[PDB]
RNA sequence: UUUUU
RNA sequence: UUUUU
RNA sequence: UUUUU
RNA sequence: UUUUU
RNA sequence: UUUUU
């Protein structure tokens, strides 16, 4: 069970 | 005696014997489970992780506030621990998305936040931060030092008494304030008045009764 | 009817019957939660809220001790008010309705808690009148033939 | 005349999204729960609350 | 009693059980590790001093 | 129709600097964490918060 | 009563 | 609503 | 009497 | 009920 | 959270 990593502006706004 | 309405029973002894719901699942302190699905789907959709994930960052989110409180201005970002890295996830879909608040949000984290506590006293000192901040004194009280504590029927007295304390000196006098600074700006009037090259001023059209000498 | 008014005489032996609740208040359909808005319940209810509910006081203090006979069951109210006795968990909530059959235990503790939470809230008669307009309506006229806006003529006005 | 069904509108929207009319914006109201009452066309009557009054 | 979105449980226990991170690693009173290195970039490459001294 | 977006902007870019809008200094801010809501054509949501509002 | 964008 | 350089 | 969320 | 960073 | 020179 890996931490994820979000970006900073994602796409799905 | 039971209440009436028309000389018909108004309740149900029936079905009043047969219900015994939870009391935190009744409860106003607490959100319902409608708006707790809603802000798990909302965060979820922000952070664009599947359901795979998604629980690791809860239980990182979860730890982060028994830590740092669950105020409505907190912003910034959240930190999870990877190994010896750190994630930091953004706080805006976290409070923005919580209703009525992130606090009554996360009070449904309170038996698994006290579980933890308990836990992590196992093998090492640990007590959360807001109870650092309040300046307890007992450790034994540290699985209930955390803003999102949620009272129950269980709780023991001293317990309960320790976090009412608690909350009263968080608290202390903040006077509640229903509204801010009007956003109606403009408070003159729109000036209709034309301009025309026959006006002796940019204020004035004539000067009609003056009388020179 | 009948197990909404179940439910909904505990969602207030739990949570209070203030004439400030809003929202919504719920039921326990199995492990179900179902909404029911609270706007009727509090908008309709002559003279106040709590004195509504207080014709469910005796069979809310059956249900209390019924409750608790299999768990530990204080009511919210009892827990916010910080009472200390379990026993007195039955006459814990704020629609109790003092009678001459209530021990006198009972009825100091239920004075203590009301005395508690009322505290020195002091009951203002109005609120802001709804009377917006404080000046005067401006019937005067305005005419092409005025030097400005606010005023007709420069009359006495005299240029050296 | 659409002032019933407007604040029912509004607590409805009101379950599955913060919904703050956008009148209850500007005016800076700072209580979510009062969303329901923050149109400039309400109609107050003898069961609007006090507080919401 | 765990949290739970339609029925499926929100945490996760195995990791939970796992997940025992340093307390100032997760707090809010202290800048995080990527604002520290900021930081020690700037003042470096300010005070034009390499990585010996 | 820009203001998510210019939000998120700002909040990345003060992840690697201290990037106050000049609007932001113009008005004298004296918040950095109000940085993302300093500009002009922000557009307030039901989801701003009250101090940024 | 109106004047709340 | 506009008027925020 | 009300004011106890 | 909210207000506890 | 900030505000401790």
């Amino acid at each position: 069970h890996t931490v994820p990593r979000i970006k900073a502006i994602t796409s799905k706004m | 005696r039971m209440p009436k309405s028309k000389g018909a029973t108004v309740l149900n002894l029936e079905h009043l014997l047969e219900y015994a719901p939870q009391q935190i699942d009744i409860s106003n302190t607490r959100a319902t489970q409608s708006q707790f699905d809603t802000w798990y789907e909302a965060v979820q959709l922000a952070y664009d992780i599947g359901e795979t994930e998604m629980p690791t960052v809860m239980n990182g989110l979860m730890v982060w506030c028994i830590e740092n409180g669950t105020s409505p201005n907190i912003n910034g970002v959240w930190v999870m621990m990877d190994g010896d890295e750190q994630v930091e996830y953004p706080l805006k879909p976290i409070v923005e998305n919580a209703k009525p608040t992130l606090r009554q949000i996360m009070a449904h984290f309170s038996d698994v936040a006290e579980a933890y506590i308990e836990m992590r006293n196992k093998k090492e000192p640990y007590m959360p931060r807001y109870g650092l901040v309040r300046n307890l004194r007992d450790g034994s009280l540290a699985r209930y030092a955390f803003d999102f504590y949620e009272v129950t029927s269980r709780t023991p007295v001293r317990a309960r008494e320790a976090h009412i304390q608690m909350k009263a000196a968080a608290l202390k006098s903040a006077q509640s304030r229903l509204f801010g600074l009007d956003g109606g700006i403009s408070t003159q009037e729109e000036n209709t008045e034309r301009h025309t090259t026959e006006d002796v001023s940019p204020s004035m059209h004539t000067l009609l009764g003056v009388k020179n000498m």
